[PDB]
RNA sequence: UCGGAGUACAAAAAACCCUCCGAGUGAUUUUAAUCUAGACAAACCAGUCAAAAUAACCAUAACAUCACUUAUUGAUCCAAAAU
């Protein structure tokens, strides 16, 4: 035969990032007592100090996989007033095009009903949007 | 008499599957009364607040952080009313998962 | 006061049927209920009383 | 002859199905709104 | 039970439990739940689930109805269109 | 699948698109049955299987109709690589 | 039966005395905040951190980097005063934002974003997708230089390959072009692997693209001991991940062992540890850029398996385990008839002397 | 079973083969009493057959 | 007969013509489907949870809610209904 032939016939897959794209991996369902859902892989997390508008991607390891803050030069020194409504767009649309670039296309967001209602908020979300990346991540597959 | 009916079984509500137990999915972790123990990571809820395992795995129990959900008026009331350095703790159950979620095999090579 | 028990038929024209509690002071029931048969979210009327 | 009955039945209910549940939601809005009038017309004479 | 008829000397059957159960070859016995008919109003559908299936007997109860049932009642029987042929061989039963 | 002549040359080609996954690369089409212990019955849905790919091929109706349940993905992840991909400059 | 706790009760701080003269937090988000501190501290008592894989928790990191650059905090920070001072001071910028029209110049952002913090968010999705675990086993670095690379999908097309990305392997059939700032005294090695996808060796990866001794920001210009082969991951599993690794050379280092043949098509020919071959040239090469994707098989693999390595082409399903059913029982009391399917072999009658 | 009875030669495949047939090899056994109406033949042989 | 608290101090169970409260339902609309892994409980009968999968609906939309929620209930046969 040919010696590239050869395959052994349970294939690994090192890569961690992997079911998750499948969508086969496992979430946490879980909790439910307590608050926000823990079932994700991949959860936005917007954080308003009195100051600055931070927006971190996470994994439910708590590991921040990419982010978007205010307090970064890069964002700070383009703009006006760290805390303004324009901040929170501002971040979202940067927020959007790293994540495009990381290879991350869904997450979760889990608002507070009176942050749903806010203004900065809702066009976080639509910047989020128009950047590509869909909140409400995909089923799980024979979950 | 002036005393009736105090007669009525047990109900039997305990907990069934202790730490470091194996279980399967669906087995019945606890069962209450009140929120004793709370369900925590790969563990439902049932709607008699009993707590049984979503995947086939090992029982553990922790203390941890308790935070309600905000469509809860009581619990967030609770919440609110508590000195600026507190913070609640509640009991939980999880299930660390065993099993890898599933493995790739060689079908066919064409 | 006292409730009823009552016979509620589907519009759907299946034979379908399924019994409720109503108020005996109130008004004859009309609700949306699910027909299997149909598999759909359809109107139910009260056709008949059974039970007082 | 039965089987034939039956769906046609079904069909010709089911195409009076949306006419029936919208007549029928607006007759309860029609309900409320008669109840919550009467209600706040008995207000305002009791409040004079 | 009547052990010993009059006419026949032989063992007699009790209706009672034709009617109401039914053997499978391997023996075991199945049957309906009770009150699976009555006053489903005042019932959950989770609860009118449970009741509306046929369930098995355990030993004890088996070995009663057998007590009760002549030899006639637990021949092999081939049924045309028969829904529980399927069922009456046990398999992969390891005791 | 190119040397069967019971098969017409348009639907001899539209098979080695739609199931080109299962086409082999000396250029066999292979089919697969599992399900019954009798292999009458194996064969038969094989036949069966064959019968209705040549069918549907051999419809010039057949819209390819796609579900959007477990494309979405496949769409979305598609234009938001297409994002990037948009990038303007001649190379190579 | 008493015990004593180990160590501090939470709440044992505050003083439960005269409770009316103690602050509360009346915001529902205070709360919350307060508490995902709480929950990020290591307790002394049994924790879901502690069960469910922090991932090693505490680990001391050896650092394979290049240094730091150094920079003056006082200068820097003044000239960032003064700059946010003089955007301030616009009229027409608070216009923009009162009336909440404004945007974000956002190739600038990545600019500055690429020169400052950059290197470091590279890192941690580089710790996320595990390349530092499956290369160099503990090792992290900081990616000083940018690595800008793109492949050509047509003649005005550029798919670029960031970190994390997800390509397809038609775009990827040709060597893309490598862009990075460096001046010349300088040596490059550039570096092309597949890290899963290897079919005998589970610890083993695939040297995809290897070039050597680059002068400069010159791609072409440095010998190639391993010539492009285009990305094959197999049908069954899904996204194989690629990295791009740069390394930062001193000496001209010269390799015949690790040299490969011109067409290459051999897969026992590539097979690498980019961990050994590091081990090796250590001295010299220090890792700099980085740039990685991942990728899931499509239509054109088919043609390299066949036209190339004259494979056949293997795939692969996703198998779940079977489901797990209790011992059976001779008398199943009270179980649904259903019961009896459950330890079926097949569906099948089977008439065993008749 | 059929294969089997004919291999071993109890029923000849020459002779049209009926019910009597089968009852003479003891290859079956029927019981009109018990409401037997007679022989049903199943494919549990085929490949073989 | 059924439920809650004590008796029964921390898994379960646990008696008295023992100590105390209750239940034999209201009110409301969110009218609350089918099917099935695995379990709780258990002498038996009865009771309880429940993933995945279907179908319903935002077009990836299944826990009726409140009253301490726990209890608001009754087997076979047999009768009435016709589905
Ligand atoms: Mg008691
Ligand atoms: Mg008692
Ligand atoms: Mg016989
Ligand atoms: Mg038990
Ligand atoms: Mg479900």
């Amino acid at each position: 035969p040919v010696e590239n032939e050869a395959v052994a016939p349970e294939f690994t897959n090192r890569n961690p990032r992997n079911l998750e794209l499948l969508a086969v991996a496992r979430k946490e369902r879980g909790w439910g007592t307590v608050w926000p859902s823990r079932e994700f892989w991949h959860r936005l997390r917007v954080i308003r100090t009195q100051h600055h508008i931070e927006a971190l991607v996470e994994h439910r390891n708590g590991q921040v996989v990419v982010s978007a803050s205010t307090r970064e030069w890069a964002i700070k020194k383009h703009l006006y007033s760290t805390r303004n409504v324009v901040a929170c767009e501002s971040v979202g649309r940067v927020l959007a095009e790293r994540c495009l670039e990381a290879g991350i296309n869904f997450m979760v967001y889990h608002p507070t009903p009176w942050e749903a209602a806010s203004d900065s908020i809702k066009r976080l979300q639509h910047a989020m949007t128009e950047g590509g990346v869909v909140l409400r991540e995909p089923r799980r597959i024979y979950e | 008499s002036k005393n009736l009916g105090g007669k009525s079984p047990g109900k039997r509500f305990g907990i069934k599957k202790m730490e470091g137990h194996y279980v399967h999915a669906g087995n019945i972790l606890a069962t209450q009364r009140h929120f004793r123990w709370h369900p925590g990571a790969h563990v439902g809820l049932g709607k008699n607040k009993c707590l049984y395992a979503l995947e086939e795995g090992v029982v553990r129990y922790t203390k941890e952080v308790y935070v309600p959900n905000p469509s809860n008026s009581e619990a967030v009331d609770l919440v609110t009313r508590l000195p600026q350095g507190a913070v609640l703790y509640k009991t939980f159950v999880h299930v660390v998962p065993a099993k890898p979620e599933g493995t790739f095999k060689l079908v066919a090579m064409l | 006061s006292k409730t009823i028990l009552v016979k509620m038929m589907s519009q759907a024209g299946t034979g379908f049927s399924f019994n409720t509690k109503r108020s005996r002071l109130r008004e004859k029931l009309t609700l949306l209920h699910y027909d299997p048969v149909v598999k759909k979210k359809v109107l139910f009327v009260e056709q008949k009383k059974i039970r007082s | 002859q039965k089987r034939q009955a039956r769906e046609q039945l079904i069909e010709e209910c089911m195409a009076k199905m949306p006419q029936m549940i919208e007549n029928w939601r607006q007759q309860q809005q029609e309900r409320r709104e008669k109840e919550q009038a009467d209600k706040d017309r008995r207000a305002r004479l009791q409040a004079e | 039970v009547t052990y010993f008829s009059s006419r026949k000397g032989k063992r007699k059957t009790v209706k009672a439990v034709i009617y109401r159960f039914l053997r499978l070859h391997s023996g075991l016995w199945l049957r309906r739940k009770a009150g699976y008919k009555k006053k489903l109003w005042k019932k959950t559908a989770a609860r009118k689930r449970r009741l509306r299936e046929f369930v098995f007997c355990n030993k004890t109860q088996s070995k009663l109805l057998d007590k009760m049932t002549t030899s006639f009642w637990k021949r092999r029987n081939w049924y045309a269109d028969d829904p529980y042929q399927k069922y009456q061989d046990r398999t992969n039963l390891k005791v | 699948l190119a040397s069967a002549d019971w098969i017409a040359e348009p639907v001899r080609l539209k098979l080695a698109v739609k199931h080109k996954n299962r086409i082999n690369r000396s250029g066999e089409l292979i089919l697969t049955s599992e399900c019954s212990r009798y292999q009458f019955r194996n064969l038969a849905d094989c036949l069966q299987k064959l019968r209705d790919m040549i069918a549907e091929a051999s419809q010039p109706a057949k819209e390819p109709s796609r579900e959007d349940a477990e494309l979405r993905r496949s769409r979305i992840e598609n234009m938001n690589r297409e994002r990037l991909r948009k990038k303007r400059i001649s190379s190579a | 039966r008493r015990a004593a706790p180990l160590g501090p009760m939470p709440n044992e701080d505050i003083d439960v005395s005269d409770l009316e003269r103690l602050k509360k937090y009346r915001s529902f988000d205070r709360y919350r905040r307060r508490a995902e501190q709480e929950a990020r501290k290591p307790h002394w008592w049994r924790t879901y951190r502690e069960h469910f894989g922090e991932e090693s928790g505490p680990k001391d990191r050896v650092d394979i980097g290049l240094p730091p650059p150094k920079v003056s905090r006082t200068q820097q920070l003044l000239e960032r005063k003064q700059a946010l001072r003089e955007l301030r001071a616009n009229v027409e910028e608070e216009r923009a934002a009162r009336l909440q029209t404004a945007r974000i110049p956002l190739e600038a952002v990545r600019a500055e974003w690429e020169r400052t913090c950059g290197p470091y968010h590279k890192q941690r999705l580089a710790e996320y997708c595990g390349l530092y675990r499956d290369l160099f086993h503990g090792a992290t670095f900081v990616p000083r230089v940018p690595l800008h690379v793109a492949y050509a999908v047509g003649e005005d097309d550029l798919m670029p390959v960031y970190h994390g990305n997800e390509v397809t392997p038609t775009e990827a059939a040709q060597a893309p072009e490598v862009t990075y700032e460096a001046d010349e005294g300088s040596l490059w090695t550039l570096l092309l692997t597949n890290l899963d996808g290897h079919l005998l060796e589970p610890d083993a990866e695939y040297v995809h693209w290897l070039v050597t001794n680059i002068p400069g920001n010159r791609v072409t210009e440095g010998q190639e001991t391993c010539p492009y082969l285009p990305p094959f991951p197999a049908r069954g599993s899904g996204f194989h991940r690629f990295a791009f690794l740069l390394f930062k050379q001193d000496k001209r280092i010269d390799f015949s062992g690790d040299t490969r043949p011109s067409p290459c098509y051999q897969l026992a020919q590539r097979t690498f540890h980019t961990f050994d071959f590091y081990k090796k040239h250590q001295d010299a090469m220090t890792p700099a850029g980085l740039a990685f994707f991942q990728c899931r098989w499509d239509d054109s693999v088919t043609r390299v398996f066949h036209q190339l390595l004259d494979m056949r082409e293997p795939v692969f399903e996703f198998v779940r385990p079977p489901p797990y059913h209790p011992k059976q029982k001779r008398f199943p009391h009270r179980q649904p008839l259903r019961y009896l399917d459950r330890y079926r072999d097949s569906h099948e009658p089977t008439y065993g002397i008749y | 079973r059929l294969q089997y009875l004919i291999d071993l030669g109890r029923v000849d495949p020459t002779q049209p083969i009926d019910l009597t047939q089968l009852v003479n090899g003891r290859g079956v056994t029927i019981q009109p009493s018990k409401r037997d109406y007679g022989v049903q033949l199943v494919e549990e042989g085929a490949d073989t057959f």
